[PDB]
């Protein structure tokens, strides 16, 4: 019984690590346009100076 | 559904700053032409 009890809840865990990973891709890929975005303003505004 | 509505509301910095230099530029050059075509016919005509 302790057995498959075990496996039950490591299968969740399993699951819920696999939910993180997605949300990390997603947040890098944003993450680097968000950086290239503002790479850009500060550039622009020092020209504009 | 975060992506599809940011599609919608978000404008775009590297447009949006451009488009503010330019206006910036008119703003500038309309208002020197301007100074310039109040100033010389009034001149012109005042010496006569």
């Amino acid at each position: 019984s302790l057995t498959k009890q075990y496996l039950s809840v490591s299968n969740s865990i399993d699951e819920t690590v696999a939910r993180y990973k997605a949300q990390f891709t997603q947040l890098d890929t944003m993450m680097s346009k968000l950086n290239n975005t503002s790479s850009y303003l500060t550039q622009q505004f020092t020209a504009m100076n | 559904l975060t992506s599809a509505r940011s599609r919608i509301e978000d404008s775009d910095y590297a447009t949006e700053v451009s488009n503010m230099s330019r206006a910036q530029i008119l703003q500038q050059a309309g208002t020197s032409v301007l100074a310039q075509a109040n100033q010389v016919p009034q001149n012109v005509l005042s010496l006569l």
